[PDB]
């Protein structure tokens, strides 16, 4: 049971930091690889990025680059945060896992292929609203 | 989003928008309203466990028919949302998961 | 074999017309995942 335990501060204020965890548990933590998805009311889904074990933070280039995913080991947490945090985030952060997925369509000794990262087992999520509220 | 409108015990298949250029790799999604989703069938065949044979997937024949999803036999537990995400080689990395497909039963005992 | 080739060659299509400057783009989104394939827009008199 990996209950990807989610818990952020619930209330934020514009440009500032979002702090949701994501616990592994119930499963080994260093064995498989973990992500981040989002979605929001009225519009689709949308992913954060991903961080793998080299831990180079694949970035959104439709979010302009202005957040800032990590993970850490010592307490078991994904550390994913939003730096300067526009009014237009109010919304829901979810959790998800990554297997990475070889797809084959031509010869590997080219390069002829490409990596799918497919996603299995997903969190429950925290909505978080963002104005001059705290 | 596009509402759909099926009858009941019937086969139903379930097409996304944008075309399926290049070969593809379609993935499946339970986005039931208002808590978590789930996936269907991901490769464009693999169903993962626990997921029982009235969500079929569509095999691959290079060209033709598009991202279809096989529904036989809807129930009460399948009032959702279902997403086309797929994988080809001219948009490279699919980034978006594309647009969102609605689908409203009607004659639902 | 030479001349057989240019006989043969002789009576097909002649091809003066394809010098033009050619607007060329790029096709491959993914790096590496074919150059080597190159899209040309250019112009091309017609019948008329
Ligand atoms: C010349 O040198 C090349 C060097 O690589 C030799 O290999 C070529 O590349 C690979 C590897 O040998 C093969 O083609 C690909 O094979 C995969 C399947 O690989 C499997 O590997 C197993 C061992 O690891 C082996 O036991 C299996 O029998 C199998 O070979 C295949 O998946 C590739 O095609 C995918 O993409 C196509 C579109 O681009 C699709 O049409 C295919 O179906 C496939 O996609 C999946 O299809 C599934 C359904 O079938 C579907 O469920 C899934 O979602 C995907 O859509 C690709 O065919 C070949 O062996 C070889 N390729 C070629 C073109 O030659 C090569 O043998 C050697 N000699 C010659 C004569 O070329
Ligand atoms: C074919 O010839 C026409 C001649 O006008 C080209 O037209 C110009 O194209 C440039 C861009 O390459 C534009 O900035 C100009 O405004 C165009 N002029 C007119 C009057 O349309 C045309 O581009 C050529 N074909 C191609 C594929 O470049
Ligand atoms: C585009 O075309 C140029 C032509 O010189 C090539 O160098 C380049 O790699 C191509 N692709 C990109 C991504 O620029």
């Amino acid at each position: 049971q990996v209950q990807l335990q989610e818990s952020g501060p619930g209330l934020v204020k514009p440009s500032e930091t979002l702090s949701v965890t994501c616990s592994v548990s119930g499963d080994s933590m260093n064995n498989y690889y973990w992500t981040w998805i989002r979605q929001s009311p009225g519009k689709g889904l949308e992913w954060i990025g991903y961080i793998s074990d080299r831990e180079s933070a694949t970035y959104n280039p439709s979010l302009n680059s202005r957040v800032v995913i990590s993970r850490d080991t010592s307490k078991n947490q994904l550390s994913l945060k939003l730096n300067s945090v526009t009014p237009a985030d109010t919304a829901v952060y979810y959790c998800a896992t990554a297997r990475r997925g070889q797809r084959i369509y031509g010869v590997v000794s080219f390069g002829e292929f490409f990596y799918y990262y497919s996603m299995d087992v997903w969190g429950k999520g925290t909505t978080v609203t963002v104005s001059s509220a705290s | 989003v596009r509402p759909l409108s099926v009858a009941l015990g019937e086969t139903a298949r379930i097409s996304c928008g944008r075309q399926a250029l290049g070969s593809r790799a379609v993935q499946w999604y339970q986005h039931r309203p208002g808590q978590a989703p789930i996936l269907l069938i991901y490769n464009n065949q693999d169903r993962p466990s626990g997921i029982p044979e009235r969500f079929s997937g569509t095999p691959d024949i290079n060209f033709g028919t598009r991202a279809t999803l096989t529904i036989s036999g809807v129930e009460a537990g399948d009032e959702a949302d279902y997403y086309c995400h797929m994988w080809d080689s001219r948009s490279g990395f699919s980034w978006s998961f594309g647009g969102a497909t609605r689908l409203t039963v009607l004659g639902q005992p | 074999i030479i001349s057989l080739w240019d006989q043969s060659l002789k009576p097909c299509v002649k091809l003066t017309p394809l010098c033009v400057t050619l607007q060329c783009t790029n096709v491959t989104n993914n790096i590496t995942d074919d150059g080597e394939l190159k899209n040309c827009s250019f112009n091309m008199t017609t019948e008329l």
